[PDB]
């Protein structure tokens, strides 16, 4: 069909060669980093819990709910 | 002699009717051995003696004089004894002892197959014979294999056609519940495919008969218713236009010659997808079970944090726990 | 996590203890699904049921084997729950090392991983290392 | 008519929110995959 | 005539059915055929090298996720009562073996594909197928039988003039060787046829004896060569010869079932034999396996002191004997089936109708605990991652079997092949019309 | 006595009538119905995707549920919003917003904005196939196939929660936890014994049956012109006589299975008719279990069953089942409530 | 579609259709008053506050009570018843009162059938004319509105006065009043009556406006050539998915809200239940009499009776469907008083509650934990090896309370036996035989009108989704 030109275009290649990695490695960054984590607020391996009490927290909461939440995570 | 002469060449030509017757010849065997099992089963359907499925003996009775209704089973699975040797209805002086070591269950089970394998090599002939091609054939072998699965495989896998689906209703309810809490199927590619495969093959079917309907436208018617218207022539549909709203609606669509491409797409689409499910069983028979993800841990400490794929076990679990008392021691 | 407490364990049964690293933590997983899981896997134990590798149950053996010490003298020459016939014959151990050659290749450093995996899973599994909560 | 030398073009549009993003993650994950704790 | 090639258009058949096309060219097949050829041989030295490498001794073979090792073990290496790794040279050898055993037809194969003849015428060687000569398609087929005629006699040389096919018995393990047986008676042809498967016884499926299997084989090894020589003479026959149609397509469906059949017989086989299939290198074969249980407890309890005879489980069966148906016793628971299973250990405690209360009572000894304790303790189972077981269960181990990888492939493969056979057989019974458408 | 008309043809004067023109072009189709197809479409695909990868469960439920948390393909999930917040369509803007997006995401927006925004992004596909067949000149008999899927969708994603307390019940847009969904009602509402279900499968199973015969017969039945001996696909799309051959066909199955319609113009309709139509079945069924209307229950055998225990059938025994799935379950699953089921668990013999 | 078938036829126418329209409209009025009297030769006035539509249932009953009629002769009411018675015309009445204008239609339904135618128508133218389309819906809307706002003024709000089922939480009083408310417122809230009443009346106005606009003002070429407006299949979907959204509400609102869907008349709803509702109400109804003087024892018781029934499961739409018846009877039984609720108590008297049975199960397992989860003793299922065993007890089955006050039981069964049942609400007497009942829950009105109403609701939507086609699509219908 179409779409083979510019995928054999040459620019392309130029254009996104510089541009595709450059986004790959944004990510990876914002993973390594921690955004992904502190912005999606999931749990590092090292937040579940608290060593010392178990209750998969409820829630439971509510409200009042997000309060809640918030001690949670303070507390962890 | 009467098996001699023309006759034979007659009688040949006649199956031969273308356208125318329804049937005629693979029928010769078909015919028959369908009609064995056919009888078979509607009388221990309708009427017969609690059967020992498991291995000790509390007499299960899926049969309909004995109390039941269509969808509570029917004929019940020989017995964890007999486990799999060959059980026929000689073996015994008392007729009354088949009945109760579930004996009519391998008599339908080997007769189907053996015709419905049978129906398969019958499903081409009238190909070779009416100029027809061939596929149409392998298109049955889809199902033929599903059903070897679920009656010599599976069995053949372990030890007995005791277990393996029974034939009814509720029995297959079981059969499919008790078999996924001992194999986590819903984790094994092979079923996924097969899910792919027939919840897709609808969709599909749905399409094709539904974008042709619309054509156609044419217216027738117013218002018233348608248807118616138717026847063849002429054609009563006529593709174009079917193109000119599909392709409208997802994008540009091309296959190797529409019509001739885009009827063998839906001949394998659904074929492919049911094929492995048939494998995937002949697979976890032999034993050999879906994947399992049961433990993602929180190495912090090592307490374990769940995940969807817990639960699931949680519930094969109780599923485990009971089933046969049966068983026884330690574990299974 | 692998706090103190977790890590440090009884090294025998006069009240001394031992703080395990990390990575004879490591180890002892290795070396327990090497040579236990097939028949302890979970902390359960296969061919007997009742006598699992619970701290407690540990505890109330003859001799104790609550401690490093205690197990690493079981995996040399393991006994009967009251301690009163040696069962070498029946369980892995470096006596019987001739027919359960996965011991053969263990060394006294190994056999202290592992005593450490069952003593320190318990605190970080809690029941589930018992008679399988969560698995059962 | 798309591919001959526009770049305005709609197809454009869809055709990388779908990219960008994928390539965003499909190194995300990557990276993930490296994670001990 | 003139100069060959065309692959498109000319040639129908379209790519994906780049194969087709070599149907007509001799030549040109002869090294697909040879390539592909090495090319398993390669595989085969490319694994036993990648199955060695990750191999630790006396750390059971299945418990390594093995599938090559084991075969040559049974033959008569690697042995030392009852599996002790005495010898992990032979396997390095084989190994080379194939892989060198490769190239030398990579070439060869590589090298009909581009020029030599082709182829154518172528012368013577160358072848034719068929169409022109019916007759030098028997003489090769006939030529071979010997090829694969010989093979046979060289395993029982191996196993009695040579150094042993190890035997799972006596015672234990061981091996042984062985012687053979076989041878025876049968009576080896009376195990088909019755036867068955289923149960148981259941069935084979059941042949233990290693002697029967070797100066079985003898039989064969014979019975084809007589074939490949008493075949090349003459044409078929008349019913042979109106019976069967005859087409390049044609044949390859007439053998493409001929290993999907066999192909099946493997799996089981495998997943149920065990005399071929040793276990010491391969699983403890799920019959086995939920036999030992009872091994283990009859013996775990009846080590606590209940009477086993007498005891009786919740359905008022035999809780140990149980027873078975027838018765036996054994064993039970629900090993109540397997009942057939028979082999080594459980084998002592027998008697005439079958495991003798007096036996087990108290004549059981304390290598048959361990091991049954290890199968069922392996198974197998597982898851896938692989763890194993169961599914639930948881952590641790881782791992999972060997004895059911082996059976989980070949079913897939015998199968297909089986939609091969018919969908490959129907296209060339409708070639012979001039169908297709218408 | 109007029959007709107030004012003129256009459209509020200058734009629709020019705007319609614009929207209606000519490269990878857009239209009216996606200027509210897409933003929803994406933004509902994406949704997912973000959880898939980026967000958690825990708060909600307590799993872990994306990549980042360790899963993968099967085990990831977008979670449901907790039992804890009922049937709120939990807006980034009630439970608080600028303060926490963040939380939107812990307590689980993500799912509403996929239920909802795939609603309405349902509700634009099947507009941007009735804008398009309308303009092409074609049968809107591919927008009732669709409405099938739909009313499956409508009923397992909105019904059902609002009927059985809060989504959450709902599927979690899993590829695993679709089937805690699966296992959860066999356990828990006996889909088997739903004559209504039951059929639905009677539908996708024969849905899927139809479309291998068919397809298998054309290829089978084709003729030789458009010749050129293998790989037959040469039939000119350009027009004209039939590809296959009805009668062939025809002859064929009446030597065979004994009933070969013709008509094509039945048979793709009958293909349409199945799916769609089995669906809907199946889809009334579950409405009802969204009111915990259903099977579980014959009783006329239960009661049988209380006084001859030396009764049984294929029937209790999924019974048994049943409960075996509940008492183990739980807990695990839903948090909602505190559950400490003692040792003393429904088990039995192993 | 396509084929168928146718128716247508109706338508428109138009004349014939109309035809085909009476005689359906006669076929309900049929049915409604119909059902009336089926409900009415089976009513068991015995007792309200445990043997009420418702329980037982008703269903049909309900609404009649509800807006207004609540007592017949024999001469009973509620418511018362015582017686018441017064018614005058109530019951009895309302449903004769639909036999004979269901017949008067019916014959309509006949002479505009023979006549077209013338116226228706124218112128311118022639034628145728199918008709003339914008101006009925001009014309219709001018009276539904007129009668919408009617009800609100004159009914609910009273004066002519028969209002509506009003009642205050947890049932107990409520009957029809002024208604118222008314208306315013501003609580727009569901529960309150209030809106029911308010928004007739705007409605209602703002529906003659509208609807005299409509009838007065013509229907733009553009949105007259956009709906193929003037061909009813139009009209039809137009009405139709409107009835779909009707639909869908209304099940709704059966389902939760109230005040068109009042305790009394119809079911407690599953979420008065799942919330443990009444219960903190009687808690706190006792343990102020029970400690404030118151014582122891017683308181308781104291406491009621009604609120110890409004607990319970076999009234809980759960549940079943298918079962049936009745209820809610054949599963049940017939509501025979209450027992008053027990404190099952340790060896100690350590209180120990039972976990109730959450309404989503049946076969659920009796806990009794602590006054904080602790499990003080719950019932074995694996006797050998089991501990917490009821040996202690719960002996202190201890009734407090109604036709049971001051009674204990110590004997193990009775003492758990009592227990299984406290299981799941507050343990009330029941009535077996005299309708056999056959020992298993059945849902209410509340539950089944929900069912229906969706499902109803849903398959219309094929409804829209299809007939609006032929409005859109008529030319190539037939292609
Ligand atoms: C690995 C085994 C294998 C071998 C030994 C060959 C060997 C050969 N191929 Mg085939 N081929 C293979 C796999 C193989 N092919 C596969 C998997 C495909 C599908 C991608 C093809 C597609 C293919 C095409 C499309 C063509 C060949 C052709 C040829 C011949 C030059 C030579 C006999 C050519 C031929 O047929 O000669 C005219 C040719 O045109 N092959
Ligand atoms: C073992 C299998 C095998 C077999 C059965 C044949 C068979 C044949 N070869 Mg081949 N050949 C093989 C392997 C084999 N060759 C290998 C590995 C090579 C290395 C490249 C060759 C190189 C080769 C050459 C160079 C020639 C043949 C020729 C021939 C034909 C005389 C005969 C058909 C001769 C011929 O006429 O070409 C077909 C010829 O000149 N062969
Ligand atoms: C296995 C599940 C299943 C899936 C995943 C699925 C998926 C799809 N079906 C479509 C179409 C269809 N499906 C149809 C019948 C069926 N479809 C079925 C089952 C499925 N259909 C079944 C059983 C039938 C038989 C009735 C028909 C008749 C059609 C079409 O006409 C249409 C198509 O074009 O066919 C290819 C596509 C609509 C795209 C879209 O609306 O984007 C916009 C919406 C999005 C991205 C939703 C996001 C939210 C989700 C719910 C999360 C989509 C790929
Ligand atoms: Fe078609
Ligand atoms: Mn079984
Ligand atoms: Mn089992
Ligand atoms: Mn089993
Ligand atoms: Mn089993």
């Amino acid at each position: 069909r179409p779409f083979s030109d510019i995928i054999t275009s040459v620019r392309y290649w130029v254009i996104h060669s510089i541009t595709i990695p450059a986004l790959f490695i944004a990510g990876w960054l914002f993973v390594s980093t921690g955004l992904a984590y502190d912005v999606f607020g999931t749990p590092r391996p090292d937040s579940y819990y608290a060593q010392e009490q178990r209750s998969i927290p409820l829630v439971t909461d509510r409200f009042a709910k997000q309060q809640v939440e918030t001690f949670l995570e303070q507390l962890k | 002699r009467e098996s001699a002469n023309l006759w034979e060449r007659f009688c040949n030509w006649v199956t031969s009717t273308d356208n125318r017757l329804y049937v005629g010849w693979f029928g010769v065997i078909m015919i028959p051995t369908l009609l064995a099992a056919t009888i078979c089963f509607v009388i221990a359907f309708i009427a017969a003696p609690p059967v020992d499925i498991d291995g000790i003996r509390e007499p299960v009775s899926g049969s309909l004089l004995y109390g039941n209704n269509i969808i509570t089973g029917a004929v019940v699975p020989s017995s964890n004894a007999i486990g799999l040797h060959f059980y026929p209805i000689w073996e015994a002086a008392s007729l009354d002892e088949w009945l109760y070591n579930g004996g009519p269950y391998q008599l339908i089970i080997f007769h189907f197959l053996l015709g419905a394998s049978c129906y398969m090599g019958r499903q081409w002939e009238l190909s070779y014979r009416l100029g027809m091609r061939p596929w149409i054939c392998v298109a049955y072998s889809a199902p033929l294999a599903s059903a070897f699965a679920v009656f010599l495989i599976y069995p053949i896998g372990q030890g007995s056609f005791s277990d393996g689906m029974p034939l009814g209703i509720s029995g297959t309810f079981n059969f499919m519940i008790v078999f996924q809490a001992e194999h986590n199927i819903l984790m094994h590619p092979f079923h996924q495919l097969g899910v792919a495969g027939v919840f897709g093959g609808a969709l599909f079917c749905a399409m094709h008969g539904s974008l042709v309907t619309s054509s156609l436208i044419r217216e027738t018617t117013e218002t018233e218713s348608y248807g118616y218207k138717f026847g063849q022539e002429e054609e009563t549909y006529n593709i174009v236009a079917a193109h000119g709203y599909f392709g409208r609606l997802i994008f540009q669509y091309a296959s190797f010659n529409n019509s001739r491409s885009l009827h063998f797409f839906l001949a394998a689409w659904p074929v492919v997808g049911v094929w492995f499910t048939a494998l995937g069983i002949s697979t976890m028979a032999f034993n050999l079970n879906g994947f399992n993800f049961n433990h993602s841990v929180i190495d912090a400490k090592g307490n374990v944090i769940n995940t969807w794929a817990d639960i699931i076990n949680r519930a094969n679990l109780g599923m485990e726990v009971m089933h046969e008392r049966n068983a026884h021691n330690f574990p299974l | 996590e692998l706090t103190p407490e977790v890590l440090t364990v009884p090294l025998n049964s006069e009240g001394k203890t031992i703080t395990l690293t990390e990575k004879q933590y490591l180890e002892g997983k290795r070396l327990f699904q090497y040579a236990c899981a097939s028949c302890h896997v979970g902390g359960i134990t296969k061919t007997n049921p009742s006598l699992d590798l619970r701290t407690e149950t540990l505890a109330l053996a003859t001799p104790p084997r609550d401690n490093i010490e205690g197990l690493v003298d079981y995996m040399k020459n393991p006994t009967t729950y009251d301690g009163e016939q040696e069962i070498a014959e029946v369980h892995p151990s470096l006596r019987s090392a001739d027919i359960f050659p996965k011991m053969r290749n263990l060394t006294e450093k190994d056999l202290v991983a592992i005593a450490g995996h069952i003593l320190v899973e318990p605190k970080i599994l809690g029941d589930k290392w018992g008679g399988g909560k969560v698995y059962y | 008519e798309p591919v001959s030398y526009p770049i305005f073009t709609v197809r454009w549009v869809a055709v990388h929110t779908l990219a960008v993003p994928t390539i965003f993650f499909l190194g995300a994950i990557a990276a993930m995959q490296f994670i001990q704790r | 005539i003139f100069a060959t090639n065309r692959d498109q258009e000319s040639s129908g058949f379209a790519w994906w059915a780049g194969n087709a096309r070599l149907i007509n060219l001799s030549g040109k097949l002869l090294g697909a055929h040879v390539a592909h050829a090495g090319l398993i041989v390669f595989w085969a030295g490319a694994m036993t090298l990648f199955e060695l490498a990750h191999f630790i001794p006396e750390k059971p073979m299945y418990e390594q996720g093995l599938i090559l090792i084991p075969h040559i073990a049974t033959l008569g290496w690697g042995v030392g009562p009852g599996g002790e790794v005495v010898d992990t040279f032979p396997f390095f050898v084989v190994g080379v073996v194939h892989l060198i055993s490769s190239a030398v037809l990579g070439f060869g194969g590589v090298y009909h594909a581009i020029r030599g003849p082709e182829t154518l015428e172528e012368y013577s060687s160358f072848f034719g197928y068929d169409w022109k000569d019916k007759n030098k398609m028997t003489t090769i087929l006939g030529f071979h039988l010997i090829v694969l005629g010989i093979g046979a006699l060289l395993l029982v040389a191996k196993a009695m003039f040579f150094g042993g096919l190890y035997d799972t018995w006596a015672p234990g393990g061981g091996d042984v060787r062985v012687i053979t047986n076989p041878t025876l008676d049968p009576r080896v042809i009376f195990g088909y046829l019755l036867k068955s498967p289923f149960g148981g016884e259941g069935w084979i499926v059941s042949v233990n004896n290693l002697e029967d299997v070797v100066g079985g084989h003898i039989w064969i090894g014979l019975i084809c060569i007589a074939g490949g020589i008493w075949h090349i003479l003459t044409t078929p026959f008349g019913w042979a010869r109106r019976a069967f149609i005859w087409s390049g397509e044609a044949y390859l469906s007439y053998s493409l079932g001929a290993l999907s059949m066999m192909g099946f017989i493997a799996t089981c086989f495998v997943w149920f034999n065990n005399t071929v299939y040793p276990s010491e290198f391969y699983g403890p074969t799920g019959p086995e396996a939920s036999q030992a249980q009872a091994m283990t407890f009859l013996i775990r309890d009846q080590k606590l002191g209940a009477n086993v005879g007498s005891a009786q489980g919740p359905t008022g069966l035999g809780k140990y004997l149980m027873r078975s148906p027838t018765g036996e016793i054994i064993f039970g628971g629900e090993t109540m089936r397997f009942w057939d299973f028979r082999g080594p250990w459980l084998e002592p405690l027998r008697g005439p109708n079958g495991l003798d209360l007096n036996k087990i009572k108290n004549d059981i000894q304390p290598w048959q605990e361990r091991r049954a304790a290890e199968y069922m303790t392996h198974a197998p189972l597982g898851s896938l991652n692989s763890v194993g077981g169961v599914a639930t269960e948881i952590n641790s181990v881782n791992f999972v079997s060997p004895r059911s990888w082996l059976a989980t492939s070949h079913f897939v493969l015998a199968f297909f092949f089986l939609v091969g056979h018919l969908w490959h057989a129907g296209r060339a019974r409708a070639a012979a019309a001039g169908f297709e458408k218408g | 006595m109007t029959i007709a008309i107030g004012r003129a043809p256009a459209e509020r004067g200058w734009f629709d009538i020019l705007d319609d023109w614009l929207k209606r072009d000519r490269f990878v189709f857009v239209g009216w119905s996606g200027i509210l197809l897409f933003p929803c479409a994406y933004l509902a695909l994406g949704g997912w995707l973000t959880g898939t990868t980026f967000v958690t469960s825990w708060y909600t439920h307590g799993l872990a549920s994306s990549y980042l948390e360790g899963c993968n393909f099967l085990t990831v999930a977008v979670s449901t919003p907790a039992n804890s917040m009922g049937h709120s369509l939990l807006l980034l803007w009630g439970p608080e917003a600028q303060g926490d997006f963040t939380r939107w995401c812990q307590l689980g927006g993500l799912w509403t904005f996929i239920a909802l925004h795939g609603a309405f992004g349902l509700i634009g596909f099947m507009l941007r196939q009735f804008e398009i067949a309308r303009l092409v000149g074609v049968r809107p008999y591919n927008a009732i196939a669709f409405s099938a899927p739909i009313a499956v969708f409508v009923s397992v994603f909105l019904i059902y929660p609002l009927g059985q307390s809060s989504w959450f019940f709902a599927p979690s847009f899993g590829v695993a936890a679709i089937f805690r969904f699966l296992l959860f009602f066999q356990g828990f509402h006996n889909w088997t014994l739903n004559p209504f279900h039951m059929m639905g499968v009677a539908g996708v199973l024969g849905g899927a049956l139809l479309c291998a015969i068919h397809g298998a017969t054309v290829e089978n039945t084709l003729f030789q012109d458009g010749e050129g001996a293998s790989t037959f696909r040469a039939f000119n799309p350009t027009q004209a006589e039939e590809t296959y051959s009805m009668v062939t066909a025809n002859r064929f199955w009446s030597q065979i299975f004994g009933i070969a319609f013709s008509n094509k113009r039945w048979l793709h309709f009958f293909m349409l008719f199945v799916p769609v139509t089995g669906l809907w079945m199946s889809a009334i069924g579950v409405v009802g279990l969204a009111l915990n209307l259903r099977s579980y229950d014959f009783i006329s055998q239960e009661i049988r069953a209380a006084e001859d225990p030396e009764f049984e059938t294929f029937y209790t025994k999924n019974l048994l089942l049943n409960e075996g799935i509940r008492a183990w379950m739980a807990p695990q699953d839903q948090p909602h409530e505190n559950f400490v089921f003692p040792e003393e668990v429904l088990p039995r013999g192993n | 579609g396509l084929p168928w078938r146718v128716h247508t036829v109706l338508i428109n126418d138009p004349g014939r259709l109309i035809a085909a329209h009476l005689m359906h409209t006669a076929l309900v009025a049929g049915w409604a008053g119909s059902m009336a009297l089926y409900e009415l030769a089976t009513f068991d006035p015995s007792d309200p506050v445990l043997n009420p539509m418702w329980r037982q249932g008703m269903f049909v009953l309900p609404f009649m009570a509800r807006l207004g009629v609540t007592g017949s002769w024999s001469g009973w009411s509620i418511t018362g018843e015582t017686g018441i018675d017064p018614g005058f015309w109530s019951f009895e009445g309302v449903a004769l009162a639909h036999i004979v204008l269901s017949g008067l239609l019916f014959l309509a339904a006949c002479w505009h059938w023979v006549y077209w135618d013338l116226e228706l128508f124218r112128d311118p133218r022639t034628g145728e004319p199918a008709l003339d389309l914008p101006k009925m819906f001009g014309i219709h809307l001018f009276l539904a509105g007129l009668l919408c706002f009617g009800f609100g003024a004159f009914h609910l709000t009273g004066l002519f006065g028969p209002g509506m089922w009003v009642s205050d939480p947890y049932g107990l009083t409520g009957s029809v009043q002024p208604v118222a408310p008314e208306w315013g417122p501003d609580g727009f809230n569901p529960y309150n009556p209030g809106g029911v009443v308010a928004h007739h009346i705007a409605a209602g106005i703002v529906g003659i406006i509208a609807g005299l606009f409509h009838i007065l003002v013509r229907p733009p070429q553009r949105l007259y050539k956009a709906l193929r407006m003037g061909n009813i299949e139009t009209v039809l979907s137009s009405s139709i998915a409107a009835v779909f959204f009707a639909a869908f509400v209304v099940a709704g609102t059966m389902w939760y809200g109230s005040a068109t869907t009042p305790i009394e008349l119809f079911g407690p709803t599953r979420y008065q239940w799942d919330s443990s509702y009444f219960q903190q109400e009687i808690n706190r109804r006792v343990q102020a009499s029970l400690a404030s003087g118151a014582t122891l024892e017683e308181a308781w018781s104291a406491i009621p009776e009604k609120l110890a029934f409004y607990d319970y499961i076999g009234n809980n739409p759960a549940k079943g469907g298918l079962f049936r018846t009745g209820p809610m009877n054949k599963g049940d039984g017939i509501a025979q008083a209450w027992k008053g609720h027990a404190v099952f108590r340790n060896k100690e008297g350590e209180e120990l509650f039972v976990r109730r049975m959450p309404a989503f199960f049946e076969s659920f397992p009796v806990i009794l934990t602590d006054k904080n989860g602790v499990v003080k003793a719950d019932i074995p299922f694996r006797r050998a090896e089991s501990k917490y065993s009821f040996e202690q007890q719960g002996v202190t089955v201890s009734f407090y309370g109604g036709e049971l006050n001051g009674q204990t039981f110590t004997d193990p069964p009775t003492v758990k036996s009592y227990a299984r049942k406290a299981i799941f609400g507050e343990i009330f007497e029941f009535d077996t035989e005299t309708l056999n009942s056959d020992g298993i829950f059945r849902t209410s009105p509340r539950g089944w009108f929900t069912f229906a109403h969706a499902v109803f609701a849903l398959l219309f939507f094929f409804g829209h989704i299809w007939h609006g086609a032929r409005t859109l699509f008529r030319d190539v219908f037939s292609g």
